[PDB]
């Protein structure tokens, strides 16, 4: 009953980028699929929409001609082709279904249109300090742009996990921390691994955290 | 020309009744609007659809406390017995049809604040620079602050009981999924500074009370 987007990332001004949206938990041609974005500092803005049978297609006057929407029914995926990208197109892009109202939304995906260079993070383990409960973590330092994903033990660990919102430093680079709070006795029985993924810089790292 | 205007912020006491206003144009006093709820780290959720005649169908997973009303050009979102987990940005939307062209305008969004929640002092975790980072000729201290309300803290860094402000970066407090707040603070150092002192401290001030963690080179 959820929606999932993909294709987001950093691109230079004038270039192209394709966004996808996989559907699940409901049928195919029962709803029109739309794309709604939110640029930093501004409110929500409708971008594009395509009918249930691809009969009618809509485009905001801001993306007239440059954007191309299309629908698939086999894999239940809708697509948004973004050409002639400008800096103003920088936003979180959501996909949403509609039969009168946008009743269900996807998690959203970030698209950055910029001349800025990508930078991959360094990943450092934050070791448990020498009872009852212990905190350990991973520092994810100096990267651009958002986002990075952090998980623990390949997703097998979510209990007690707190990934903190990034700080944007005066340098223009991001840095965040993820910490798990675990029982002290688990330090000797459990392996703790932080999985950090920064897609724009092709940086995928699994760092072991040990006392 | 189609305009949705709503207030930017609104504060309400805990357990009280709350009313949010969305105002359409005068040429569009007939239209049906929708309410959306935008919570951090989450997809915007559909709250309800509100027609001019007063009829309203709530969304899947929306409490009984949520109501809607139509008055002239105004559209209201009513919340009786407002709970902490109702802290969000409420955005109104409206649709129309000109030509074959599709039109959909979102309002600016209203940030709703729920006051009168129980006080909670922050939990503080302080991490030393890692061994690998020190190898890379870098040193950063990480002060993690969580589970506090209200969402306003002050962080002070000390090196051997003497304040440091030189290389400090601190986040804005942000809502956790348990309705309490979190924040983090980073102190950047050279390996030399880190070694030349006996200890560093992160001191967190919150509503007059203080929590401090200390960390030392080994």
């Amino acid at each position: 009953v959820q929606l999932v987007e993909s294709g987001g990332g950093l691109v230079q001004p004038g270039r192209a980028l394709r966004l996808s949206c996989a559907a699940s938990g409901f049928t195919f041609d029962d709803y029109a699929m739309h794309w709604v974005r939110q640029a930093p500092g501004k409110g929500l803005e409708w971008v594009s929409g395509i009918s249930w049978n691809s009969g009618s297609r809509g485009y905001a006057d801001s993306v007239k001609g440059r954007f191309t929407i299309s629908r698939d029914n086999a894999k239940k995926s809708q697509y948004l082709q973004m050409n002639s990208l400008r800096v103003e197109d920088t936003a979180f892009y959501y996909c949403a279904r509609m039969n009168g109202t946008f009743d269900y939304w996807g998690q959203g995906t970030l698209v950055t249109v910029s001349l800025a260079s990508t930078k991959g993070p360094s990943v450092f383990p934050l070791a448990p300090s020498s009872g009852g409960t212990a905190a350990l973590g991973c520092l994810v330092k100096d990267y651009f742009p958002e986002p990075v994903t952090v998980s623990w033990n390949s997703g097998a660990l979510t209990s007690g996990v707190h990934t903190f919102p990034a700080v944007l430093q005066s340098s223009g680079l991001y840095s965040l921390s993820s910490v798990v709070t675990v029982p002290s006795s688990s330090l000797g029985t459990q392996t703790y691994i932080c999985n950090v993924n920064h897609k724009p810089s092709n940086t995928k790292v699994d760092k072991r955290v040990e006392p | 020309q189609l305009v949705l205007t709503q207030s930017s912020s609104a504060s309400f006491s805990l357990g009280a009744s709350a009313k949010l206003t969305c105002t359409l144009s005068s040429q569009h006093s007939t239209y049906t609007i929708e309410w959306y709820q935008q919570q951090p780290l989450k997809p915007p959720k559909f709250v309800m659809e509100l027609r001019k005649d007063g009829s309203h169908n709530t969304g899947d997973g929306i409490p009984d406390r949520f109501s809607g009303s139509s008055s002239g050009a105004d559209r209201y979102l009513s919340i009786s017995n407002i709970q902490p987990e109702d802290e969000a940005i409420y955005i109104c939307g409206v649709g129309d049809t000109i030509k074959e062209q599709f039109v959909y305008v979102f309002g600016g969004g209203t940030k709703v604040t729920v006051l009168g929640q129980p006080k909670a002092a922050p939990s503080v975790t302080l991490f030393p620079p890692s061994s690998e980072e020190l190898q890379a000729n870098k040193a950063t201290l990480v002060c993690l602050i969580s589970d506090f309300y209200p969402g306003a803290v002050t962080v002070a860094w000390k090196a051997d009981s003497s304040p440091v402000k030189a290389g400090v970066e601190t986040t804005t407090p942000s809502k956790q999924s348990n309705n309490k707040y979190a924040a983090s603070s980073y102190l950047s150092l050279t390996p030399e500074q880190w070694k030349s002192h006996r200890s560093y401290s992160c001191q967190v001030t919150h509503e007059g009370s203080t929590v401090e963690k200390t960390v030392a080179p080994t």
